[PDB]
This record gives C-alpha cells, structure tokens and sequence, in this order.
C-alpha cells in the first residue's frame, strides 16, 4: 500500500528515484538548527547550535 | 542527542544523588553554564531541517 | 569636469585629500556582508558570510 507508507515520510523530504546501497548499515537523520535561551536567579544567557 | 528515563535501567521507585563537582564539558555553546542557581528556564526553537 | 566624474563614486564612499601611492599596482574594493538562505526538496539551510 504505497499511498499509506508514502504519507509517513516528513513533508520537507521528497526522495529521488535511485539509491546505490553498498553496505549492511545506513544512518538516516536531519541537520537541524537549535536556538536555546537560558534564564535562572544568577542571570540570563543566550546561545545557538548552528 | 536526547535523554530518555529508560537509560536509568531500573523499573520501580528510587532517589538519585547527582555529582555536581564532576560535571565535564564535552560540547559547549555560549548558552552552556556549569553552576545552575534556583529555578532553571530553557526555551529552544528548532528550524532549517534537511 | 569634476562634478561629472565625482558623481560616479558610490554614495557611501567619500575619500580624503592625500593618497601616498608607493607602487605600480593598487587593488580597490569593499568589505560587504552576505546573508544567504537555501531551500530545495531535501529541506532548508540558512548561513551568513561575515
């Protein structure tokens, strides 16, 4: 059931036709950007994981 | 890069003694602090997925 | 014709009186800041050339 399992993939990702698998192990993920903001009794601190 | 409660590896009830002196610094952004004080607030945003 | 050739220079640049040329070669340019934003079928990525 193609239309069922095709819906599970995320909206941003649309994969191409071919895939040359040449191993018994494949990592899959995404490269996201995190913008953290910290606050406590001592004070405030702002950072960013690129 | 996340923490699940099942990493404790003990079903049931317990109390934890956290070592605050031996807090190593593996990956440091500008946000990263070692000494928390009072009520800790962390607000993060995730954008730019690929 | 001073007023004609003076108009050709960019609005931000106003040069000073003297210039001590001490060679047969001079580079001239500007230091700009570029804020790129990329989007394709795989996902989005945001950068900045400082």
């Amino acid at each position: 059931m193609s239309s069922l399992l095709n819906s599970l993939l995320p909206e941003y990702f649309k994969p191409k036709t071919n895939l040359n698998i040449n191993s018994s192990r494949v990592q899959y993920g995404f490269n996201a950007r995190i913008d953290m903001q910290y606050e406590d009794d001592s004070g405030t601190r702002k950072g960013s994981r690129p | 890069g996340r923490f699940l409660y099942t990493d404790v590896k003990y079903e049931g009830q317990t109390a934890f003694l956290v070592d605050m002196d031996t807090v190593k610094a593996r990956d440091h952004c500008w946000v990263s602090i070692v000494d928390p004080n009072g009520t800790m607030n962390l607000s993060y945003k995730m954008t730019n997925f690929r």
